[PDB]
């Protein structure tokens, strides 16, 4: 049973939040249905649940303005937050739980979606721009040549890179990015191959904004 | 209510070594409520243990959990690289779910000296009017490296930015960027670029140069 929340990854100040978690290879009916966030590098909060049958409970911090919906025709269950500020900038998650299908059993969050990263801030949205990073004898030693990409002034977060459209996984590193002065943020992507390989094989980047919406694909050649 | 308290915030142990990771509960609790998650760098929590000590399916057997009342506890018999991750207790009590604060699992490993690379920017970048000249620290330990940048053979301050990876899941060790940032103008008054890198396992300060004419 696998668990996709989806929504925007950017709200307004004062805005209310609305995300969705689809479930697959399981049924929402019989279910809990958790919220959970999580700030940037900081703690997990409970939001509260959803009971199939309509039944909700939510934290006291949040309760005033949650609202858990379910919609069991299409195995779906959405949350919605009411007036964001940036203190509800967090990594929103859905989990099935904690309270067990069968009345005895044990209390857990499990399975868990893969989170959605959600900013509120009145700045736009910016696709990013990608330049490669070149391999060159000065990126060489011995048989590995290091290269890669530069993903330059988007907003906000967060920006996904894949190589060879996943088929090279090894060797890679992603940095995180940084804001620059701009108000923009700023990540390079690198991964280390096979010198001897520069001639034959070929190397692009995968960059992802979820956000803008945006989708570049970049070939890094010496 | 009731809180949870986790402890230590924080773990170094090499791989091998057993890891003690200690939950308490302001109040007692039932062993049906308490659960263990793991988190791994930039990914969702999973979970690890349910009902104070049964593991969840697939789990490795080297995780197991223990405890009551109020003082629980997880263990990795034998800590392994992949093990990296911040791990998170929760309860359910009067209607409300609570985490604790979270153990950070650092591993301990042997020094190893970072490869460095640089990266001139590339000609488009410069036909929107902008330089950024990259400097790859890459797989090192310890994390504490010092980065400067050096224009013609002249110390630069405030116009680079510096980034660095979590440990990696397999071999432990850092990567870490530096981002030289210059304007095409400023970029085409001078030739020659140096990143000096000053790592613990470097014998002499590492320097990667090139002139801006290749």
């Amino acid at each position: 049973v696998q668990l996709q929340e989806s929504g925007p990854g950017l709200v307004k100040p004062s805005e209310t939040l609305s995300l969705t978690c689809t479930v697959s290879g399981g049924s929402i009916s019989s279910h809990y249905w958790s919220w959970i966030r999580q700030s940037p590098g900081k703690g997990l909060q409970w939001i509260g649940y959803i009971y199939y049958s309509g039944s909700t409970n939510y934290s006291p911090s949040l309760k005033s303005r949650v609202t858990i919906s379910v919609e069991t025709a299409k195995n779906q269950f959405s949350l919605k937050l009411t007036s964001m500020t940036a203190a509800d900038t967090a990594v929103y998650y859905c989990a099935r739980g904690p309270v067990p299908a069968v009345f005895y059993g044990d209390y857990r969050l499990d399975p868990w979606g893969q989170g959605t990263l959600v900013t509120v801030s009145s700045a736009s949205t910016k696709g990013p721009s990608v330049f490669p990073l070149a391999p060159s004898s000065k990126s060489t030693s011995g048989g590995t040549a290091a290269l890669g990409c530069l993903v330059k002034d988007y907003f906000p977060e967060p920006v996904t890179v894949s190589w060879n459209s996943g088929a090279l996984t090894s060797g890679v590193h992603t940095f995180p990015a940084v804001l620059q002065s701009s108000g923009l943020y700023s990540l390079s992507s690198v991964v280390t191959v096979p010198s001897s390989s520069l001639g034959t094989q070929t190397y692009i980047c995968n960059v992802n904004h979820k956000p803008s919406n945006t989708k570049v694909d970049k070939k890094v050649e010496p | 209510e009731i809180v949870l308290t986790q402890s230590p915030g924080t773990l170094s142990l090499s791989a091998g070594e057993r890891a003690t990771l200690s939950c308490r509960a302001s109040q007692s609790v039932s062993s049906r409520y308490l659960a263990w998650y793991q988190q791994k760098p930039g990914q969702a929590p999973r979970l690890l243990i349910y009902g104070a000590s049964s593991r969840a399916t697939g789990i490795p057997d080297r995780f197991s959990g223990s405890g009551s009342g109020t003082d629980f506890t997880l263990t990795i018999s034998r800590v392994e690289p992949e093990d990296f991750a911040v791990y998170y207790c929760q309860q359910y009590d009067n209607s409300v779910c609570t985490f604790g604060q979270g153990t950070k699992l650092e591993i301990k490993r042997t020094v190893a000296a970072p490869s460095v690379f640089i990266f001139p920017p590339s000609d488009e970048q410069l036909k929107s009017g902008t330089a950024s000249v990259v400097c790859l620290l890459n797989n090192f330990y310890p994390r504490e490296a010092k980065v400067q940048w050096k224009v013609d053979n002249a110390l630069q301050s405030g116009n680079s930015q510096e980034s660095v990876t979590e440990q990696d899941s397999k071999d432990s060790t850092y990567s870490l960027s530096s981002t030289l940032t210059l304007s095409k103008a400023d970029y085409e008054k001078h030739k020659v670029y140096a990143c000096e890198v000053t790592h613990q396992g470097l014998s002499s300060p590492v320097t990667k140069s090139f002139n801006r004419g290749e």
